[PDB]
DNA sequence: GTACTGTCCTCTGG
DNA sequence: AGGACAGCGTGTCAGCAATA
RNA sequence: UGCUGA
C-alpha cells in the first residue's frame, strides 16, 4: 500500500485532457510523500514535544538577599503568525505569500507560563511572551494547513506544494537529515586514538548515544583499561569527566557488591580474568572510602559540584543526583534500569576485549539513525528556554538583593527584563546554519544544519528534502571509508545518486521506498506483552545459563533473556503481530535477532526497536504477503528477493516491491539507465539539478 | 553490635498463621511432596490450567481457556539452578 | 570483475555483501563478478558494485 | 626494504641456498608454541612446545636451542617484565636448574623433558604483597615479540626461481628485509656484485654515494614503469646528482633548504 | 554480437555461476571433498579475524 | 553465604585483599571466618590452538587475458578500474604473460 | 514424560500470599539460623499502601531487608508473576500458590 | 597520516 | 646514553551569494 | 560558511 496505483507504463493522453487547467480538488499525495518526515517530525516538535521539553526543565532556584526563589515553567505555546498586535487590520492570519514578496521570517509566537515561589507558599503564575520561532509551512502551526489545491491558488502557492522548509528573510531554508550514530543502543568500537585519554587505556569501548523524547540527547563512553577495569566518560557543558564504573554503578542501586558483580558476570561465570576484574572495579576504588550509596553519592557528589555549578544550599548527594539525571543515560528515568543498562554495555566491553565480538562499523547504516528537523528544533528550544530562566534570574540576583516582599510589586517588571531574549538567538541557527550553544545538543557537528532550498527545477528542489548527509566534518579527510557505499544501503540510499566532486559519497539520497518513521507510540504493553511470549524479566530464574539466553532490549531498557531455543519462535511472533497490526506493536517496530555462534560475530541479542528516527523500507513479506517494512539492521538478516522465480522455498523470507525500488527518485528519471555505465547514471542525477 | 533493623511506625508485624497448617513446615517436608517454583506473564491466569497436566520436564504447548478465548501456553520445565528463590513458611519451632 | 581496493566489494558486518544475497555466498555474482553489458543492462545488485567501483574512482 | 642477490650458478652454491634461505627467516617463541597453562602469588607457567613435524620443515630449529633459549632469554625478560610492572604498583637436569636459579632469586624449579619437550614448566612466588591478577597477559604479551633468532633486519627470503629469459638458469634470492653485511658471508654461494635495495641509504653507507645515485635513478624508473611511463633518464641524471650533491643522500624538502 | 555466438556466451555465464565453492575451499586449503559446511564456517573465521591476511587470499 | 568467597559471603560487601590475619578487617559487619581457605585457587587454562600452532593445522592472479604486444607477443590480461571522474571512462589495466609488464591505459 | 494435574487452590481472598526470598549477595550457607519477620503497612484503606510490605531477615551478623514497594521492589515482581507449585509425588498432583518474591539486602545506619 | 626534526632527559664514564 | 615525546608541516584550478 | 565549474 501507498505503492499501489503506481502507472504501469507512462502515458500521454493526460496532457490534451479536456480538465488539464483545472486545479484539482484534493493535492497529490505522492509528491505530499517526499517532505513528509520534514513536517511530521515539526508537528510533534512545536505541540505534542515541547510539553515533555519545558516538563524537564529542572525549576530554577536561586538565592535573592536572604530568600530563595523557585522559578518553573507550565507550559509553552507557540502561536500560528499573525500581524504583529492589533495595530494591523482587515486580516489577522499571514500566510507564506508574503515575506517572500516582502523579505521577512515566517515566526510564531512563543510564551510560557513561569511560576515563581517564595519558600512554596507565596506564589503567583505570570504569563511572559518569550520570543518568536519560525515556522514550516504546512506544519500545522502554519496557515496554509487543510486547504485543497483551489484555496490555495487563492493565495499565491503552488497548488501542487509540501513545504517542509522555513522562510528566514524570505530564503526557504531546508534543514536536511544529517546521520546520528544510532539511539539507545550500545555500540562497540576500536578506535586506537582512544588510548591517549589516559595513562593505561586501550582502543576498546562501547559507546552509546542518549535521547530522551527528542529533547535531550548525550553521549557516553564505556572505556577498557588494561587492568581490566571499565572507565565512564560524560561530557558535560563540552568537557569530558571520567569516572570509574563501580563509583557509577554503586550510587544507582543500593545492591550489594555481590549481587552487582553477579550481574556483570552473567553470561562469563567460568572466566576468572573477569571475575577477578569486576572485584578490582568495585574493592580498588569503592572500599577505598566509601561503602553505601550515600556515601558514593555524597564523594561523587563533593568531586563534581564545582563543574556541575550545583545549588550552594545543595546536600552533595542532591549534586550527585543531578550528575546522573542530566549526563549518563537521558532515555530512562528508573535508576535501577540505568544500572541494567551500563551492566549489558560493560558486559559487551569485555567480549570485545576478549576477541569474542566483532567491532561495529560506525560507517554503516546497520548503526546509523537520522536528524529530523524537529529534533534539531525542540533541542534548541529546550536549551535556549533553560538560558532564558537561567539570565532572568542573573538579572535578578544582580539587581538589588532587596526585601522581595514589596518586590513582588515588579516581578512582572523583572522577568520581562530577561524575557527580550528568546527572538534573535533562534534565527542565528536558521539564517547561518551554524550552532551556538553551551552543549552541541550531542550533535558532533556545528554547522551547515540548516541549507538554501533553491528552486532552480523541482528536481533541484525534491532532492533537499531526501538528502542525507554522513557529516560536514568528513569533507576533510585523508582516507576515504566513509564514503564506501557498503551493501547494507541496499534500498535505503541510491546507489547513483551521490554529488560526484568533494562531496562524493558524503552526501547521499533516500531511494522512492525508503522513509523515516516519525510516529511516537505508547510502547507501555511491550514489556508485558515479551514475558508472555516467553522472555524471563531481568530479575530472575532465567531457565538455562545466562550463556545459552539472548539478553533483550527494547528502545534502552534490557526486558531480559528469551531462552535459546524461544528467541527463534518470539521475534517470528514479533514479525507477525507487526505485519498483522496486532497487539500494540507499532507496524514499524524492528525485531532484530542477531543470531549467537561460537564465531566472533556481532554480539548475540534480540533487539526490538521502535524510536521516532530509523529509516525503514517496505517489502512484501512472503508467506503473508502483507507489506511489512524493515530496518536497516533488520535487513541483514533476511533474504530479499528482486524478481519473481527467484523466490525459492526455505530461501526468500521476503521479496522486494518492485525491482527499481533501490534507485532514488531522480535516478528513476533516467531513461534505460541499465545499459549506460555507472559513472554517468551517476552524472546524470547532477547534471539534471541544474 | 548489629543495627537491628528498626520497623518504620506505620508497619506492624504480621503474625504466623496458625490456621495455615498447608504451608506448614511440616506439610512441605513431607516424603511425597515437592517444591516448584512458577514464573509466567504478569497477565497469566493460574485457573486456565485447572486439571490440565502441566509437565515436569522439558518443554510442552499447554492449552488454556480464558474467557471463553483459548490461549496456548510454552511450559518449561527445569532443574533448579544454584540461587533460586527459596520458600518462607511459618515454624513452631522459630517461636 | 568489480575490484574496489584491489579487492572484492566488502562485506556486511553479519557476512554477506548485499542485502540481496546469503550470508557467505559462495557464487562469483555475489561478489561482484558482472556477466551483464552495457548492450542489455545490468541488474540492480550489478549496478551496486558498478557504482561503488565508479565513486571510489572520483 | 628489499635485496636480490644472483646465486653464483654453481652446483654446490644451488645445495647451500635451500639451507640459507631457511638460515635467516626469522624464528619467534610464538611462531613455535601451543598454549600456555598459568596457575595462581605463586604463579607457574607450562610452554608445552610443538612437535618437530610442521616447524622443522622450513625453520632449521632444534629443541635444546629452543628450550635453552627460554632458560637464559625468556625466563629473565619475564623478570624484567614483572620489575616493569612492580615498579608502579602501588645428573644433568641439576647444573641447568642451578645456574638459572644462581642468576635469578624468584624462580624455584622448572621440569626436564627427556623425551620431545613433554611437559616444561617454571614456578615463580613473590609472597609478601603483589597485585595478582590474570598475569597470562603479560606472558602473552611477551611470547610473541620473543624472538628465538634473527639475522638483524631480514624478515624472510625467498628465491624466485626465474628472472630471465635470455640466460633463464638465474636464481635470484629476494629478502624482505635490508642487511648488507649479513650477506658478505656467502660471497660463493651468491653473487655479491649485482646486490641490489631499494633502500639507498644503506647502499649510500655500504658502497658510497655514486653508487646511490644510480640506485635512485633506477628507483624512480621502476617506479614509473608500473604505469607504462617511462621519464628520459637525462632528468633522473639530474635529479639524482642534485640531491647527492654534498656526500649524502639530501631530501628534496623544506630540511633540504 | 551475432546470434549463434550470443549461445555460447549465455552458456559460459551458465557455468561460471558454479565456481564459488570450489575456488574457495582450495584456497583454504581444505580437505579437497566432503566438507560443504565448514568451509562457510573457515571462510566467516578468515572474515572475523585480526590479521585478515587469509581473507585476501 | 553458600556463595562465591571474595565476598563477605553471610554479610553484605566484598570483603578486602586477603593478606595477613583472618578475613582480613572488613568495614561493615567484620565478623571472620577462615582465616586462610582451605586450596588455593586452582585456575586451570590454556591458549589458542590456531595462531601459535604448527600442529593440529596440518589438514583442516592472472585476468580474463585478452590479445595485445608489448616486447613479446600473444597475450595480456587486463584489470580494469575506473580511475577517473563521472564525466569520463573507465581506465584499463594491462599484463603480460612472458614478461611482466603493466599498462595502465587511459581507455 | 513426567507431568502433574495443575490445581490452583491458590488464596482464598487473594488477600494470602505465599512468601519467597531471594538474596542479592548470593545463598545463605545456614538459611536455618534466620530468623524472618513479615511486617505489614497499618494503612488498609489506602489501596497503594495496603500491599506494602517489608520482610527482614535477622542473622547474628547482620541484617537482610526486603521491600515490595520503592527502590528495593524490583520489576519481576509485576511485570511476572511467581507462583509456588506444590507437588504431591503419590497423586501426581499440583497444588499452585500466588507467592510474593522479596529481595533481600544488608541492614546498617549511620 | 606518518615520518621527520627536535628536545631534551638526565644515566653510567674519567 | 637507551629513549618520550610535542611539534611543525603541506594540500590543482578559477566563479557566485553574503557577510565577518 | 554552503554552492557551483574544469
Amino acid at each position: 500500500s501507498r505503492w499501489r496505483n503506481l502507472p504501469s507504463g507512462p502515458s500521454l493522453k493526460h496532457l490534451t485532457d479536456p480538465s488539464y487547467g483545472i486545479p484539482r480538488e484534493q493535492q497529490k499525495a505522492a509528491l505530499q510523500e517526499l517532505t513528509r518526515a520534514h513536517v511530521e517530525s515539526f508537528n510533534y516538535a512545536v505541540h505534542e514535544g515541547l510539553g515533555l521539553a519545558v516538563q524537564a526543565i529542572p525549576p530554577f532556584e536561586f538565592a535573592f538577599k536572604d530568600e530563595r526563589i523557585s522559578f518553573t515553567i507550565l507550559d509553552a505555546v507557540i502561536s500560528p503568525p499573525t500581524v504583529p498586535k492589533g495595530t494591523i487590520c482587515k486580516e489577522a492570519n499571514v500566510y507564506p505569500a508574503e515575506c517572500r514578496g516582502r523579505r521577512s521570517t515566517y515566526r510564531g509566537k512563543l510564551t510560557a507560563d513561569i511560576n515563581w515561589a517564595v519558600n512554596g507558599i507565596s506564589k503567583g503564575i505570570i504569563k511572559q511572551f518569550l520570543g518568536y520561532v519560525p515556522i514550516m509551512v504546512k506544519s500545522k502551526l502554519c496557515n496554509l494547513r487543510n486547504l485543497p489545491p483551489q484555496a490555495l491558488i487563492e493565495h499565491h502557492e503552488e497548488a501542487e506544494e509540501m513545504g517542509g522548509y522555513f522562510i528566514i528573510n524570505g530564503i526557504e531554508k531546508v534543514i536536511r537529515m544529517l546521520i546520528m550514530p544510532r539511539r539507545n543502543f550500545p555500540i562497540a568500537m576500536i578506535r586506537p586514538k582512544w588510548k591517549t585519554r589516559g595513562p593505561g587505556y586501550t582502543q576498546y569501548g562501547v559507546s552509546m548515544h542518549c535521547v530522551r523524547e527528542e529533547h535531550s540527547a548525550v553521549n557516553m563512553n564505556l572505556h577498557y583499561l588494561e587492568n581490566g577495569t571499565v572507565m565512564l566518560n560524560f561530557i558535560y557543558r563540552k568537557e569530558l569527566f571520567f569516572l570509574p564504573l563501580g563509583f557509577a554503578l554503586k550510587a544507582l542501586v543500593s545492591f550489594s557488591d555481590y549481587q552487582i558483580f553477579q550481574e556483570l558476570i552473567k553470561g562469563k561465570e567460568d572466566d576468572s580474568f573477569l571475575r577477578n576484574s569486576v572485584s578490582q572495579m568495585l574493592r580498588i576504588v569503592m572500599e577505598e572510602g566509601c561503602s553505601t550509596q550515600k556515601q558514593v553519592l555524597n564523594y561523587l557528589g563533593e568531586c563534581f559540584r564545582v563543574k556541575l555549578n550545583v545549588p550552594d544550599w545543595y546536600p552533595n548527594e542532591q549534586a550527585a543526583e543531578f550528575l546522573f539525571n542530566q549526563c549518563i543515560c537521558i532515555h530512562l528515568k528508573s535508576n535501577t534500569e540505568k544500572f541494567y543498562m551500563l551492566c549489558l554495555m560493560t558486559r559487551k566491553l569485555f567480549a570485545l576485549a576478549k576477541g569474542e565480538c566483532m567491532e561495529d562499523n560506525p560507517d554503516s547504516l546497520v548503526n546509523q539513525e537520522v536528524l529530523t528537523p524537529g529534533q534539531l528544533f525542540l533541542m534548541f528550544l529546550k536549551e535556549k528556554l533553560e538560558g532564558w530562566l537561567v539570565s532572568i534570574k542573573i538579572a535578578f540576583d544582580k539587581k538589588a538583593q532587596k526585601t522581595s516582599v514589596s518586590m513582588n510589586t515588579d516581578n512582572l517588571m523583572r522577568i520581562f527584563t530577561m524575557g527580550i531574549d528568546l527572538t534573535k538567538p533562534f534565527e542565528y541557527l536558521f539564517a547561518t546554519g551554524n550552532l551556538r550553544s553551551k552543549t552541541g545538543l550531542g550533535l558532533l557537528q556545528d554547522s551547515g544544519l540548516c541549507v538554501v532550498a533553491d528552486k532552480l527545477n523541482f528536481i533541484r528542489y525534491l532532492s533537499h528534502f531526501r538528502c542525507v548527509h554522513r557529516g560536514a566534518d568528513f569533507a576533510k579527510m585523508r582516507t576515504t571509508t566513509v564514503r564506501r557505499l557498503l551493501p547494507e544501503s541496499w534500498g535505503f540510499l541510491c546507489p547513483v545518486h551521490t554529488p560526484d566532486g568533494e562531496p562524493c559519497g558524503l552526501m547521499n539520497h533516500l531511494t522512492a521506498v525508503c522513509e523515516v518513521v516519525t510516529q511516537f507510540v505508547y510502547t507501555a504493553s511491550i514489556p508485558a506483552l515479551l514475558c508472555n511470549l516467553g522472555v524471563t524479566p531481568i530479575d530472575g530464574a532465567p531457565h538455562r545459563s545466562y550463556s545459552e539466553c539472548y539478553p533483550v532490549l527494547l528502545d534502552g531498557v534490557m526486558v531480559g533473556w528469551v531462552d535459546k531455543d524461544l528467541a527463534p519462535g518470539i521475534a517470528d511472533s514479533l514479525r507477525h503481530f507487526k505485519v498483522l497490526r496486532e497487539k500494540r506493536i507499532p507496524p514499524w517496530m524492528e525485531v532484530v535477532l542477531i543470531p549467537m555462534t561460537g564465531k566472533p560475530s556481532l554480539y548475540p541479542g534480540l533487539f526490538l526497536f521502535t524510536t521516532p528516527c530509523r529509516l525503514v523500507r517496505p517489502v512484501q513479506n512472503l508467506a503473508l504477503g502483507k507489506e511489512e517494512l524493515i530496518g536497516t539492521m533488520e535487513q541483514i538478516f533476511m533474504n530479499v528477493a528482486i524478481f519473481e522465480d527467484e523466490v525459492f522455498a526455505g530461501v526468500t523470507t521476503h521479496q522486494e516491491l518492485f525491482p527499481h525500488s533501490l534507485l532514488s527518485v531522480i535516478a528513476n528519471f533516467i531513461p534505460f539507465s541499465d545499459h549506460n555505465q555507472s559513472p554517468r547514471n551517476m552524472y546524470q542525477c547532477q547534471m539534471g539539478k541544474q | 553490635d548489629a543495627a537491628r533493623f528498626s520497623c518504620p511506625p506505620n508497619f506492624t508485624a504480621k503474625p504466623p498463621a496458625s490456621e495455615s497448617p498447608r504451608f506448614s513446615l511440616e506439610a512441605l517436608t513431607g516424603p511425597d511432596t515437592e517444591l516448584w517454583l512458577i514464573q509466567a506473564p504478569a497477565d497469566f491466569a493460574p485457573e486456565c490450567f485447572n486439571g490440565r497436566h502441566v509437565p515436569l520436564s522439558g518443554s510442552q504447548i499447554v492449552k488454556g481457556k480464558l474467557a471463553g478465548k483459548r490461549h496456548r501456553y510454552r511450559v518449561l520445565s527445569s532443574c533448579p539452578q544454584a540461587g533460586e528463590a527459596t520458600l518462607l513458611a511459618p515454624s513452631t519451632e522459630a517461636g | 570483475q568489480i575490484e574496489l581496493e584491489g579487492r572484492r566489494p566488502p562485506l556486511m558486518a553479519s557476512g554477506k555483501s548485499l542485502p540481496c544475497f546469503e550470508p557467505y555466498e559462495f557464487t562469483p555474482r555475489a561478489g561482484g563478478f558482472v556477466t551483464g553489458r552495457f548492450l542489455t543492462g545490468i541488474k540492480p545488485p550489478e549496478f551496486f558494485f558498478h557504482c561503488m567501483a565508479g565513486r571510489e574512482g572520483l | 626494504p628489499m635485496m636480490s642477490v644472483p646465486v653464483l650458478n654453481t652446483k654446490k652454491a644451488l645445495k647451500r641456498v635451500k639451507s640459507l634461505k631457511k638460515q635467516l627467516t626469522r624464528v619467534c617463541l610464538g611462531e613455535v608454541l601451543q598454549k600456555i597453562d598459568v596457575q595462581e602469588q605463586v604463579y607457574q607457567l607450562r610452554f608445552q612446545f610443538l612437535p618437530h613435524a610442521y616447524y622443522q620443515q622450513e625453520k632449521c630449529l632444534r629443541p635444546e636451542d629452543i628450550l635453552r633459549f627460554m632458560e637464559t632469554r625468556f625466563f629473565k625478560l619475564l623478570m624484567e617484565s614483572i620489575k616493569k610492572k612492580n615498579n608502579k604498583a602501588s645428573e644433568a637436569m641439576e647444573r641447568r636448574v642451578q645456574a638459572v636459579r644462581e642468576i635469578h632469586p624468584f624462580i624455584d624449579d622448572y621440569q626436564y623433558d627427556t623425551e620431545e619437550s613433554l611437559w616444561c614448566q617454571v614456578t615463580v612466588k613473590l609472597p609478601l604483597m603483589k597485585i595478582n591478577f590474570d598475569m597470562s597477559s603479560l606472558v602473552v604479551s611477551l611470547a610473541h615479540g620473543a624472538v628465538i633468532y634473527a639475522t638483524k633486519g631480514i624478515t624472510r627470503c625467498l628465491l624466485n626461481e626465474t628472472t630471465n629469459n635470455k640466460n633463464e638458469k638465474e636464481l635470484v634470492l629476494n629478502t624482505e628485509g635490508i642487511n648488507l653485511p649479513e650477506l658478505f658471508k656467502y660471497a660463493e654461494v651468491l653473487d655479491l656484485r649485482r646486490l641490489y635495495s631499494n633502500d639507498i641509504h644503506a647502499i649510500a653507507n655500504t658502497y658510497g654515494i655514486e653508487a646511490a645515485l644510480r640506485v635512485i635513478e633506477k628507483e624512480i624508473k621502476d617506479v614509473f614503469a608500473v604505469y607504462g611511463i617511462a621519464v628520459d633518464p637525462r632528468h633522473l641524471s639530474l635529479v639524482a646528482d642534485y640531491m647527492c650533491f654534498e656526500g649524502v643522500y639530501k631530501p628534496l624538502n623544506r630540511f633540504g633548504i | 554480437v551475432k546470434p549463434k555466438a550470443d549461445v555460447k556466451r549465455q552458456r559460459i555465464i551458465e557455468e561460471s555461476t558454479h565456481c564459488g565453492p570450489q575456488a574457495v575451499r582450495a584456497a583454504l586449503n581444505l580437505p579437497e571433498a566432503a566438507s560443504y559446511d565448514e568451509v562457510r564456517g573457515k571462510w566467516q573465521d578468515a572474515h572475523l579475524g585480526k590479521d585478515q591476511r587469509d581473507f585476501n587470499m | 553465604a553458600n556463595t562465591c568467597s571474595s565476598f563477605q559471603s553471610d554479610l553484605d560487601f566484598c570483603s578486602d585483599c586477603g593478606s595477613v590475619l583472618p578475613l582480613p578487617g572488613a568495614q561493615d559487619t567484620v565478623t571472620c571466618i577462615r582465616c586462610g581457605f582451605n586450596i588455593n585457587v586452582r585456575d586451570f587454562e590454556g591458549k589458542v590452538v590456531k595462531t601459535s600452532v604448527v600442529f593440529h593445522q596440518l589438514g583442516t592472479g592472472p585476468v580474463v587475458d585478452r590479445r595485445c604486444p608489448r616486447c613479446g607477443h600473444e597475450g595480456m590480461a587486463y584489470h580494469t578500474r575506473q580511475m577517473r571522474s563521472a564525466d569520463e571512462g573507465q581506465t584499463v589495466f594491462y599484463t603480460c604473460t612472458n614478461c611482466k609488464f603493466q599498462e595502465k591505459e587511459d581507455s | 514424560l513426567p507431568s502433574a494435574r495443575w490445581q490452583y487452590c491458590g488464596a482464598p481472598d487473594g488477600s494470602q500470599r505465599a512468601v519467597l526470598v531471594q538474596f542479592s549477595n548470593g545463598k545463605l550457607q545456614s538459611p536455618g539460623n534466620m530468623r524472618f519477620t513479615l511486617y505489614e503497612n497499618k494503612d488498609s484503606t489506602n489501596p497503594r499502601k495496603r500491599n506494602q510490605r517489608i520482610l527482614a531477615a535477622e542473622t547474628d551478623r547482620l541484617s537482610y531487608v526486603g521491600n515490595n514497594f520503592g527502590t528495593g521492589a524490583l520489576k519481576c515482581n509485576t511485570l511476572c508473576r511467581h507462583f509456588v507449585g506444590i507437588l504431591n509425588k503419590t497423586s501426581g498432583q499440583m497444588e499452585v500458590y500466588d507467592a510474593e518474591l522479596f529481595n533481600m539486602q544488608p541492614l546498617f545506619s549511620d
